[PDB]
Protein backbone atom coordinates (compact mmCIF):
# COMPACT_ATOMS: atom_id res chain seq x y z
CA UNK A 1 0.00 0.00 0.00
CA UNK A 2 2.17 2.79 1.35
CA UNK A 3 4.92 0.38 2.32
CA UNK A 4 5.70 0.26 -1.40
CA UNK A 5 5.30 3.88 -2.44
CA UNK A 6 8.29 4.64 -4.66
CA UNK A 7 10.10 2.46 -7.16
CA UNK A 8 13.41 1.04 -5.93
CA UNK A 9 16.68 0.70 -7.89
CA UNK A 10 18.45 -2.60 -8.51
CA UNK A 11 21.34 -1.14 -6.55
CA UNK A 12 20.45 1.36 -3.84
CA UNK A 13 22.80 3.60 -1.86
CA UNK A 14 23.74 0.85 0.58
CA UNK A 15 25.41 -1.09 -2.22
CA UNK A 16 29.15 -0.82 -2.83
CA UNK A 17 30.90 -1.53 -6.10
CA UNK A 18 32.14 -4.83 -4.67
CA UNK A 19 28.63 -6.02 -3.77
CA UNK A 20 27.60 -5.34 -7.34
CA UNK A 21 30.43 -7.60 -8.53
CA UNK A 22 29.36 -10.24 -6.04
CA UNK A 23 25.74 -10.04 -7.18
CA UNK A 24 26.73 -10.28 -10.84
CA UNK A 25 28.87 -13.32 -10.21
CA UNK A 26 25.93 -14.83 -8.34
CA UNK A 27 23.62 -14.14 -11.27
CA UNK A 28 26.12 -15.99 -13.47
CA UNK A 29 26.30 -18.94 -11.10
CA UNK A 30 22.50 -18.95 -11.02
CA UNK A 31 22.33 -19.11 -14.80
CA UNK A 32 24.65 -22.11 -14.89
CA UNK A 33 22.73 -24.10 -12.30
CA UNK A 34 19.50 -23.42 -14.20
CA UNK A 35 21.02 -24.25 -17.58
CA UNK A 36 22.67 -27.38 -16.16
CA UNK A 37 19.26 -28.66 -15.12
CA UNK A 38 17.62 -27.97 -18.48
CA UNK A 39 20.45 -29.60 -20.38
CA UNK A 40 19.95 -32.73 -18.27
CA UNK A 41 16.15 -32.86 -18.75
CA UNK A 42 16.96 -32.36 -22.42
CA UNK A 43 19.26 -35.36 -22.51
CA UNK A 44 16.89 -37.46 -20.40
CA UNK A 45 14.14 -37.15 -23.02
CA UNK A 46 16.44 -37.57 -26.01
CA UNK A 47 16.68 -34.05 -27.44
CA UNK A 48 20.48 -34.25 -27.46
CA UNK A 49 22.86 -37.21 -27.31
CA UNK A 50 25.41 -38.62 -24.83
CA UNK A 51 28.24 -36.59 -26.32
CA UNK A 52 26.30 -33.36 -26.60
CA UNK A 53 25.10 -33.72 -23.01
CA UNK A 54 28.58 -34.57 -21.82
CA UNK A 55 30.50 -31.86 -23.69
CA UNK A 56 27.98 -29.27 -22.62
CA UNK A 57 27.86 -30.18 -18.94
CA UNK A 58 31.66 -30.19 -18.80
CA UNK A 59 31.91 -26.68 -20.28
CA UNK A 60 29.37 -25.43 -17.73
CA UNK A 61 30.96 -27.01 -14.69
CA UNK A 62 34.34 -25.53 -15.59
CA UNK A 63 32.96 -22.01 -15.88
CA UNK A 64 31.12 -22.70 -12.64
CA UNK A 65 34.32 -23.56 -10.77
CA UNK A 66 35.87 -20.42 -12.15
CA UNK A 67 33.08 -18.27 -10.70
CA UNK A 68 33.71 -19.81 -7.29
CA UNK A 69 37.48 -19.35 -7.47
CA UNK A 70 38.02 -15.87 -8.84
CA UNK A 71 37.31 -12.26 -7.94
CA UNK A 72 35.60 -11.84 -4.56
CA UNK A 73 35.89 -15.57 -3.93
CA UNK A 74 35.59 -15.00 -0.20
CA UNK A 75 32.20 -13.33 -0.28
CA UNK A 76 30.89 -15.48 -3.11
CA UNK A 77 31.47 -18.81 -1.38
CA UNK A 78 29.85 -17.55 1.82
CA UNK A 79 26.68 -16.85 -0.16
CA UNK A 80 26.86 -20.12 -2.06
CA UNK A 81 27.27 -22.23 1.06
CA UNK A 82 24.13 -20.84 2.66
CA UNK A 83 22.35 -21.01 -0.69
CA UNK A 84 23.19 -24.72 -0.99
CA UNK A 85 22.30 -25.45 2.62
CA UNK A 86 18.87 -24.02 1.81
CA UNK A 87 18.51 -25.89 -1.46
CA UNK A 88 15.63 -28.36 -1.73
CA UNK A 89 17.88 -31.46 -1.45
CA UNK A 90 15.00 -33.81 -2.27
CA UNK A 91 14.40 -36.31 -5.07
CA UNK A 92 18.20 -36.62 -4.95
CA UNK A 93 19.33 -39.71 -3.06
CA UNK A 94 21.99 -39.60 -0.35
CA UNK A 95 23.69 -42.08 -2.63
CA UNK A 96 23.76 -39.57 -5.51
CA UNK A 97 24.33 -36.70 -3.08
CA UNK A 98 27.78 -37.98 -2.14
CA UNK A 99 28.80 -38.55 -5.75
CA UNK A 100 27.90 -34.94 -6.57
CA UNK A 101 29.53 -33.55 -3.41
CA UNK A 102 32.88 -35.12 -4.20
CA UNK A 103 32.61 -33.94 -7.81
CA UNK A 104 32.09 -30.28 -6.86
CA UNK A 105 28.77 -30.51 -8.70
CA UNK A 106 26.17 -27.98 -7.47
CA UNK A 107 22.61 -28.85 -6.52
CA UNK A 108 20.18 -28.57 -9.43
CA UNK A 109 16.53 -28.86 -8.42
CA UNK A 110 15.08 -31.46 -10.77
CA UNK A 111 11.50 -30.93 -9.51
CA UNK B 1 -22.18 1.80 -8.16
CA UNK B 2 -18.39 2.11 -7.84
CA UNK B 3 -18.70 -1.63 -7.29
CA UNK B 4 -20.76 -3.00 -10.21
CA UNK B 5 -18.05 -1.84 -12.58
CA UNK B 6 -15.44 -4.15 -11.03
CA UNK B 7 -17.45 -7.16 -12.18
CA UNK B 8 -17.33 -6.11 -15.82
CA UNK B 9 -13.78 -4.76 -15.49
CA UNK B 10 -12.61 -8.13 -14.16
CA UNK B 11 -14.43 -9.79 -17.03
CA UNK B 12 -12.70 -7.67 -19.70
CA UNK B 13 -9.28 -7.94 -18.07
CA UNK B 14 -9.85 -11.69 -17.62
CA UNK B 15 -10.54 -12.06 -21.34
CA UNK B 16 -7.56 -10.05 -22.57
CA UNK B 17 -5.57 -12.44 -20.43
CA UNK B 18 -6.90 -15.53 -22.19
CA UNK B 19 -6.09 -13.79 -25.46
CA UNK B 20 -2.50 -13.21 -24.40
CA UNK B 21 -2.09 -16.85 -23.38
CA UNK B 22 -3.49 -17.70 -26.80
CA UNK B 23 -1.20 -15.19 -28.52
CA UNK B 24 1.56 -16.84 -26.49
CA UNK B 25 1.23 -20.47 -27.62
CA UNK B 26 0.25 -19.27 -31.08
CA UNK B 27 3.57 -17.49 -31.59
CA UNK B 28 5.35 -20.63 -30.47
CA UNK B 29 3.53 -22.80 -33.01
CA UNK B 30 4.14 -20.25 -35.74
CA UNK B 31 7.87 -20.12 -35.00
CA UNK B 32 8.59 -23.46 -36.63
CA UNK B 33 12.01 -22.41 -37.89
CA UNK B 34 14.81 -20.02 -36.96
CA UNK B 35 17.28 -19.12 -39.72
CA UNK B 36 19.05 -16.21 -38.07
CA UNK B 37 19.93 -14.65 -34.74
CA UNK B 38 17.41 -11.95 -35.60
CA UNK B 39 14.65 -14.52 -36.03
CA UNK B 40 15.38 -16.10 -32.66
CA UNK B 41 15.99 -12.72 -31.04
CA UNK B 42 12.62 -11.55 -32.30
CA UNK B 43 10.92 -14.65 -30.97
CA UNK B 44 12.49 -14.41 -27.56
CA UNK B 45 11.66 -10.72 -27.23
CA UNK B 46 8.06 -11.13 -28.35
CA UNK B 47 7.40 -14.34 -26.42
CA UNK B 48 8.92 -12.85 -23.29
CA UNK B 49 6.79 -9.78 -23.75
CA UNK B 50 3.45 -11.50 -24.30
CA UNK B 51 4.34 -13.74 -21.41
CA UNK B 52 5.13 -10.85 -19.03
CA UNK B 53 1.98 -8.89 -19.86
CA UNK B 54 0.14 -12.16 -19.45
CA UNK B 55 1.39 -12.70 -15.90
CA UNK B 56 1.00 -9.05 -15.01
CA UNK B 57 -2.74 -8.97 -15.68
CA UNK B 58 -2.82 -12.50 -14.35
CA UNK B 59 -1.59 -11.27 -10.97
CA UNK B 60 -3.46 -7.99 -11.16
CA UNK B 61 -6.66 -9.97 -11.61
CA UNK B 62 -6.37 -12.49 -8.80
CA UNK B 63 -5.38 -9.57 -6.58
CA UNK B 64 -8.17 -7.24 -7.72
CA UNK B 65 -9.46 -6.73 -4.17
CA UNK C 1 -1.47 1.50 -7.68
CA UNK C 2 1.59 3.32 -6.29
CA UNK C 3 4.81 3.48 -8.31
CA UNK C 4 6.68 1.02 -6.13
CA UNK C 5 3.75 -1.37 -5.94
CA UNK C 6 3.43 -1.26 -9.72
CA UNK C 7 7.13 -2.07 -10.11
CA UNK C 8 6.81 -5.06 -7.82
CA UNK C 9 4.03 -6.44 -9.99
CA UNK C 10 6.13 -6.16 -13.13
CA UNK C 11 9.23 -7.68 -11.56
CA UNK C 12 7.18 -10.67 -10.47
CA UNK C 13 5.61 -10.79 -13.93
CA UNK C 14 9.09 -10.76 -15.48
CA UNK C 15 10.33 -13.59 -13.25
CA UNK C 16 7.58 -15.98 -14.35
CA UNK C 17 7.78 -14.85 -17.96
CA UNK C 18 11.53 -15.49 -17.95
CA UNK C 19 10.88 -19.07 -16.86
CA UNK C 20 8.22 -19.53 -19.53
CA UNK C 21 10.56 -18.27 -22.21
CA UNK C 22 13.30 -20.63 -21.10
CA UNK C 23 10.88 -23.57 -21.16
CA UNK C 24 9.71 -22.52 -24.64
CA UNK C 25 13.32 -22.60 -25.79
CA UNK C 26 13.50 -26.14 -24.38
CA UNK C 27 10.63 -27.26 -26.59
CA UNK C 28 12.29 -25.66 -29.58
CA UNK C 29 15.40 -27.72 -28.76
CA UNK C 30 13.32 -30.87 -28.45
CA UNK C 31 11.41 -30.25 -31.68
CA UNK C 32 14.70 -29.75 -33.47
CA UNK C 33 13.89 -26.09 -34.17
CA UNK C 34 17.13 -24.92 -32.47
CA UNK C 35 20.42 -26.67 -31.57
CA UNK C 36 21.85 -27.26 -28.11
CA UNK C 37 24.46 -24.51 -28.23
CA UNK C 38 21.78 -21.97 -29.10
CA UNK C 39 19.62 -23.04 -26.19
CA UNK C 40 22.55 -22.83 -23.79
CA UNK C 41 23.55 -19.29 -24.83
CA UNK C 42 20.00 -17.88 -24.84
CA UNK C 43 18.90 -19.84 -21.76
CA UNK C 44 21.91 -18.75 -19.73
CA UNK C 45 21.20 -15.14 -20.60
CA UNK C 46 17.50 -15.28 -19.68
CA UNK C 47 18.37 -17.14 -16.50
CA UNK C 48 21.00 -14.55 -15.55
CA UNK C 49 18.40 -11.87 -16.13
CA UNK C 50 16.01 -13.81 -13.93
CA UNK C 51 18.34 -13.86 -10.95
CA UNK C 52 18.80 -10.14 -11.23
CA UNK C 53 15.06 -9.58 -11.33
CA UNK C 54 14.47 -11.82 -8.30
CA UNK C 55 17.28 -10.36 -6.20
CA UNK C 56 15.79 -6.95 -7.03
CA UNK C 57 12.45 -8.14 -5.71
CA UNK C 58 14.11 -9.27 -2.50
CA UNK C 59 15.68 -5.87 -1.96
CA UNK C 60 12.36 -4.11 -2.38
CA UNK C 61 10.44 -6.46 -0.11
CA UNK C 62 13.13 -6.62 2.57
CA UNK C 63 12.83 -4.92 5.95
CA UNK C 64 14.53 -2.02 4.13
CA UNK C 65 17.90 -2.73 5.72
Amino acid sequence: SQLFHDEVPLFDNSITSKDKEVIETLSEIYSIVITLDHVEKAYLKDSIDDTQYTNTVDKLLKQFKVYLNSQNKEEINKHFQSIEAFADTYNITASNAITRLERGIPITAEH
Amino acid sequence: SKKYGDIALKKKLEQNTKKLDEESSQLETTTRSIDSADDLDQFIKNYLDIRTQYHLRREKLATWD
Amino acid sequence: MTDGLNQLYNLVAQDYALTDTIEALSRMLHRGTIPLDTFVKQGRELARQQFLVRWHIQRITSPLS
